[PDB]
């Protein structure tokens, strides 16, 4: 309503936003599931 | 030995009938006879000047090409292979490549003489 | 999906958008001459876009909330006292020349933006190809010096090449005498004050520099009064203009598409006119431009990018 | 496209042949039955001395004489 | 560029130091080096001007001349020991014709003049690239001879680069040229651990490196050349000063940021190997550069040089150029000795 | 709609009528601005007039080429853009003005 | 042998010298360049030829490739140079001093 020339950026890119978010929750995940299974090999190798 | 000798006799004929037509006319020398020659009338500049060439991209090509000849002229020993299958598609590959060169120039009108 | 190589590649070629009235027509004349009408009337006719000509505000209108802004924003320039002072202590006759060049090559770029990327013709009342001519009548009548009319000459040197010129070109001719009744009868209290001398300058340029220059690469028209009315006439033998000549010819997709690159970051576009030239008519110094620039940011709509600015009901600020 | 192509064989016909032509070179080895013996033939041609092996009763099936039966053989090649 | 030339002359670009570095045979990374050499030039006499031309043959006869040494030094090796690899028992000569040729290549002093020239006469993302990604070829050939080099050779090199980098840089008010004279500069830097510890060479250069790509960024955000033209950052772009402050003072070397973190460890392994006097007369020259670094700080981010009226023109407009490449590897550049043992 | 005209560098309108109407409208606009009785202003007037009049009479090109008498359409359109310049030129000329100066004596005299 | 690879060293070495001092020509500088690569072909040929190195045959080959297509690089900047001053001069070539 306020720019002559609509904004670039007048809504968000719905499409790149569900990316990020679901690529951060992806990340974190496989994180969390890397570090779990690393500890569990360490520990079995090392016999505890 | 046998194509020394050739050349050689070959280069002493040329050199010999050169040596004949220098040294058996009478000569009568001047500058009017001996001035550059432009259909009567007297050069206006040296021919020494730069005289423009409308294909330098088309030459430029040709050397290029001239190597792809280079690497294609091998191919009578090539197919003497056991490995036909790869000597095959390497020489269809080079052979596209080049044609796709040729195609790209083509198009893009390298082909065609400067104005 | 902002144009780039990929949309480029993708589509959205200027060739395939171009048609027979896709071109750049250009309106000059005089001060008072029945441009703004030409215009009006060949831009109606014709389908094409009418670009009023830039003035000290066009960028001001053209960007953030479409308002005209404080002259301090918007230059710094006053036509009002270039014609009651020409000749000022302050600058403001050069100050003022530089900034409208500024925003005409502004106008321009949106010109020919608006025409690649859609193919509609464009009609505007002179151009970039036509400014120097007040340059010219300020500089014959003593209101710049020969450094300002040397650094005005290299910022076209660096701007202007960089773009095609307009298809066609029609100049008004109304002579000196007629502009300044006309001027009289329209009755500004400051316009008034023009003198004679600085017309017939302005004329001379047009007529010496200009016409013969234009008429190498684009199409001319020259008018008299009497045909200049009557629109339609104009238009008419615009329609059956034949374009044989110039840059445009010899411009493809991979041509159109750069230019259009250039042509849309205002940015870029406006790189140069910004050189670091310390003439003292158009430095600022540092205090008044900090100043300035922070009183500027502060404005509505004018802190953050476009899409980020809550007062001005921008919406969605912590997801874009 | 046969309107298009037919216009290309009207006007430009070299460049139909030309294209015509790489297509076959491409196509025909693939379609043939003989491409197998191109390089059959090349194994077969014998340019460097066969270099006998020692006997030492593990080897059943390389022959001992050149004309024994067994071995590789060429009449595949003496009638093709 | 249309699309077909720019995707066949940049995946060239890309592929000549790949091939290099992946290739066991000096003849294949004498080819990568060949197909750097001719897909650049296209790339630097883009815009056909004098001086893009200019730079462009200059750039094509060093590096030709430079290439055709780096041949002969091969072919000679291939004579000598009948293989395409430099062994242990490859002539000392040969090994110094190669440093040298590859030293041409690279820019380092004094086979240093054409650099500044050439990095002055093309675009700015040019530029980028020509001090950037063309530095990998050449030093790979290097890294994989460093048991065979010349430890004296390479010192002198190395001093000689250093001194010039750090007196060129102060006369310019070109950034280009600065940006070229910091190239040599570093350059030095990496040569001088070569034949000690390829491993910091390739330290110093990811961090030279993620140091000159955003500054080369910045400048071309407004196509700031010069000083002066830098100096109009207050105005038209204010957030990028301090960014644009912390990388020019990394760059210098100043401790709390990463930049220092080449020069210390390579002060350290020279120390280690007893090169004392050496590590000593780099450490006190790369202070020239830290003061025309700082002359550029207080033109743009220290002071407030005069602007121009139609600067607000500028300000209008709405802008877009900055990737989010910038502050990734500016943050990286400046933030990141805390991490210092995993960098190394 | 013609495939060519017969002349080489001459190309074929697609809008003959309204091109002739406009330049012939152009040309008695023109007219306006001369004295009353240069006779040329009357004589092209009278000229450009039938002309139009026939051009509004034939929707047909053929006919209406048939009418003009002035070869092709094309031809006539050139014509007619002649006519014009040629009006603006004599505009400035002043043709209409008496004799400005008379020969010598005998200028003509022949045989001598 | 020995003596033949002495000569061609030093016949490299002079298309080197006559490379590294120029002579107000951009084509005699790469023509200097020419007889270079020609003297690294004919040392390498020669090479392989007296080790019976035929798996190294092919190098020679692609040394002339590459060659070629640097002369056709260095003709293109030749043909620029031209357009842009009139002649082949290197003395043109030094706008960059500044
Ligand atoms: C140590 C050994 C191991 C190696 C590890 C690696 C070490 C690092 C190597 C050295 C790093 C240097 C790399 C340089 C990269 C490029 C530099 C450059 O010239 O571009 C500047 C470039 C400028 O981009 P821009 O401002 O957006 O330009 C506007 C475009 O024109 C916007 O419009 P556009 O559409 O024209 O954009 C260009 C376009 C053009 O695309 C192409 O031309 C190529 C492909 C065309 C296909 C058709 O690209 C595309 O859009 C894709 C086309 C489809 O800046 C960069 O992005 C470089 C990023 C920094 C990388 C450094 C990483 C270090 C770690
Ligand atoms: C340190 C090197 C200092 C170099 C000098 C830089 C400088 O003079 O700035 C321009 C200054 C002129 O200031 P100005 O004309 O009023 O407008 C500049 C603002 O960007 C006007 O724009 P603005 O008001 O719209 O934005 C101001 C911005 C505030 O942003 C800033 O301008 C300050 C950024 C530097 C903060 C330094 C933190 C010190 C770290 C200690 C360790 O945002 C905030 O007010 C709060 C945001 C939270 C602070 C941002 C921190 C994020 C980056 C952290 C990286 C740390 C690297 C170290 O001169
Ligand atoms: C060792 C000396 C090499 C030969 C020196 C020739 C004269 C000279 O001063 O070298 C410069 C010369 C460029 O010649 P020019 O630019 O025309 O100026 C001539 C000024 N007397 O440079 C050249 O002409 C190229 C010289 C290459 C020499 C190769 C063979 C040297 C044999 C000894
Ligand atoms: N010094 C200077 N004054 C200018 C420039 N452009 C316009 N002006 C001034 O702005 C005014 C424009 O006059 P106008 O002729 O009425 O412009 P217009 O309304 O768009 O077109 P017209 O209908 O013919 O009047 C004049 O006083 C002049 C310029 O580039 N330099």
């Amino acid at each position: 309503k306020f720019y002559v020339r609509e904004p670039v950026n007048a809504k968000p890119n719905w499409l790149a936003v569900g990316l990020s978010v679901g690529a951060s929750v992806f990340m974190w995940i496989y994180l969390i599931q890397t570090h779990n299974e690393d500890v569990l090999e360490y520990k079995r190798r090392n016999g505890l | 030995m046998n194509l020394y000798t050739v050349i050689f006799i070959n280069i002493l004929l040329s050199l010999t009938l050169i040596l004949v037509a220098f040294w058996l006319p009478q000569m009568n020398l001047y500058s009017e006879k001996a001035n550059p020659y432009e259909c009567g009338f007297d050069p206006t500049s040296s021919a020494r000047l730069p005289f423009s060439m409308k294909f330098f991209l088309v030459a430029i090509t040709f050397l290029l090409f001239d190597l792809e000849i280079a690497l294609l002229l091998p191919l009578p020993w090539a197919i003497q292979t056991i490995k036909t299958s790869t000597m095959m598609i390497m020489a269809f590959i080079l052979v596209t490549i080049l044609s796709l060169g040729l195609a790209y120039e083509w198009t893009q009108k390298g082909l065609e003489w400067t104005e | 999906l902002r144009y780039g190589l990929l949309a480029a590649i993708l589509g959205d070629k200027t060739t395939k958008k171009l048609h027979e009235y896709s071109r750049v027509i250009t309106v000059d004349g005089n001060i008072c001459s029945g441009k703004n009408k030409l215009a009006k009337e060949i831009a109606q006719q014709l389908g094409m876009k009418h670009y009023p000509e830039a003035g000290i505000q066009y960028s001001s209108t053209t960007t953030g909330d479409g308002r005209p802004l404080d002259i301090e924003f918007s230059g710094s320039c006053s036509l009002e006292k270039f014609y009651d002072d020409p000749k000022s202590n302050d600058g403001n006759s050069y100050r003022l020349q530089s900034w409208l060049y500024a925003s005409r090559l502004l106008q321009y770029a949106d010109a020919l933006e608006h025409l690649l990327s859609t193919g509609q013709g464009v009609v505007l009342e002179r151009s970039i190809y036509s400014d120097f001519v007040f340059l010219e009548a300020m500089y014959n009548q003593g209101y710049i010096r020969k450094q300002c009319v040397d650094h005005y000459n290299e910022i076209k040197r660096l701007t202007l090449p960089e773009y095609l010129p307009p298809h066609a070109v029609i100049y008004i001719d109304v002579p000196v005498p007629e502009v300044q009744s006309r001027i009289q009868k329209k009755g500004d209290p400051h316009e008034m004050k023009v003198t004679s001398a600085y017309l017939q300058d302005i004329e001379n340029a047009y007529k010496k520099t200009f016409l013969p220059k234009m008429s190498e690469m684009c199409e001319v028209l020259v008018y008299d009064s009497w045909e200049a009315e009557d629109p339609t006439k104009v238009v008419e033998d615009i329609e059956y203009l034949k374009y044989n000549k110039g840059p445009w010819l010899k411009q493809d997709d991979w041509t159109f598409h750069y230019l259009r690159m250039l042509v849309q970051d205002k940015t870029e576009v406006l790189n140069y006119t910004t050189i670091p030239v310390y003439l003292p008519e158009i430095t600022i110094g540092a205090h008044q431009g900090s100043r300035i620039y922070n009183s500027f940011r502060e404005l509505p709509g004018r802190k953050y990018a476009p899409g980020y600015n809550a007062e001005v009901g921008d919406k969605w600020i912590w997801l874009k | 496209i046969s309107a298009f192509l037919k216009n290309a064989w009207a006007k430009e016909p070299v460049l139909v042949v030309s294209f015509s032509v790489w297509g076959l070179a491409i196509i025909m080895p693939m379609i043939s039955p003989y491409t197998k013996y191109a390089s059959m033939i090349n194994k077969a041609t014998p340019y460097n001395y066969p270099v006998p092996v020692r006997d030492d009763g593990n080897m059943p099936d390389v022959p001992s004489h050149p004309q024994d039966p067994l071995g590789p053989s060429l009449d595949w090649l003496k009638n093709l | 560029m249309n699309p077909i030339t720019l995707a066949i002359i940049y995946f060239t670009i890309f592929l000549g130091p790949v091939i290099t570095m992946s290739s066991t045979n000096l003849m294949l990374m004498w080819v990568g080096l060949e197909f750097s050499l001719l897909a650049i030039i296209p790339m630097l006499i883009n815009k056909k001007n004098p001086r893009s031309t200019e730079a462009a043959t200059k750039y094509f006869v060093t590096q030709a001349t430079a290439s055709m040494i780096i041949l002969l030094a091969i072919v000679l090796n291939y004579k000598q020991l009948g293989t395409w690899m430099f062994q242990q028992q490859t002539n000392g000569l040969i090994l110094n014709m190669t440093l040298m040729a590859l030293s041409m290549k690279l820019g380092l002093a004094p086979f240093h003049f054409w650099l500044p020239e050439v990095t002055q006469g093309i675009p700015l993302h040019m530029g980028l690239i020509l001090l950037t990604w063309q530095k990998i070829a050449p030093l790979s050939i290097l890294i994989q001879i460093y048991p065979l080099l010349n430890s004296t050779i390479i010192l002198m090199l190395a001093i000689t680069s250093i001194f010039m980098g750090a007196w060129g840089g102060l006369n310019q008010t070109q950034m280009r040229k600065i940006m070229a004279y910091s190239s040599i500069a570093h350059m030095g830097w990496m040569l001088a651990i070569l034949p000690y510890n390829p491993s910091l060479t390739l330290l110093n250069l990811m961090i030279y490196i993620i140091l000159t790509a955003p500054m080369f960024m910045a400048l071309m955000l407004n196509n700031s050349m010069t000083i002066n033209s830098i100096s109009l950052l207050w105005n038209k772009t204010p957030a990028m000063l301090t960014m644009i402050s912390l990388m020019l003072l990394s760059l210098g070397g100043l401790p709390p940021l990463t930049g220092f973190l080449p020069k210390w460890i390579i002060i350290t392994e020279l120390m280690k190997n007893n090169c004392l006097i050496m590590a000593t007369l780099m450490a006190m020259m790369a202070l020239l550069n830290l003061f025309f670094y700082t002359r550029l700080i207080y033109s743009t981010s220290l002071t407030m040089f005069p602007t121009n009226n139609n600067s607000k023109m500028m300000t209008h407009q709405t802008k877009t150029k900055p990737n989010l490449m910038f502050s990734t590897l500016a943050i990286m550049s400046t933030m990141t000795l805390p991490l210092a043992p995993q960098l190394i | 709609l013609k495939k060519t005209t017969g002349l080489v560098g001459l190309a074929v309108c697609d809008t003959p009528h309204e091109r002739l109407t406009i330049l012939y409208t152009k040309t008695l606009d023109i007219l306006k601005h001369f004295p009353k009785h240069a006779a040329y202003r009357k004589y092209t007037e009278q000229i450009t007039n039938e002309k139009l009049d026939m051009v509004k009479a034939e929707p047909d090109v053929k006919k209406l080429e048939a009418l003009l008498q002035g070869g092709e359409v094309e031809e006539v359109i050139l014509q007619a853009e002649k006519e014009l310049s040629l009006a603006r030129k004599m505009l400035k000329w002043k043709p209409w003005e008496p004799l400005v100066e008379e020969p010598p004596a005998n200028q003509w005299k022949w045989p001598i | 042998m020995p003596s033949t690879f002495f000569n061609l060293t030093m016949a490299f070495s002079l298309s080197l010298l006559g490379t590294l001092m120029f002579r107000s020509h951009l084509m005699s500088t790469l023509l200097c360049l020419e007889g270079m690569v020609l003297s690294l072909f004919i040392m390498t040929s020669v090479t392989s030829l007296n080790s019976n190195s035929m798996s190294s045959m092919p190098i020679p080959i692609t040394i002339l490739v590459f060659a070629a297509c640097e002369a056709a690089v260095g003709l293109a900047l030749l043909v620029k140079v031209s357009n842009t001053y009139g002649t082949d001069y290197v003395q043109n070539l030094n706008l960059l001093q500044c």
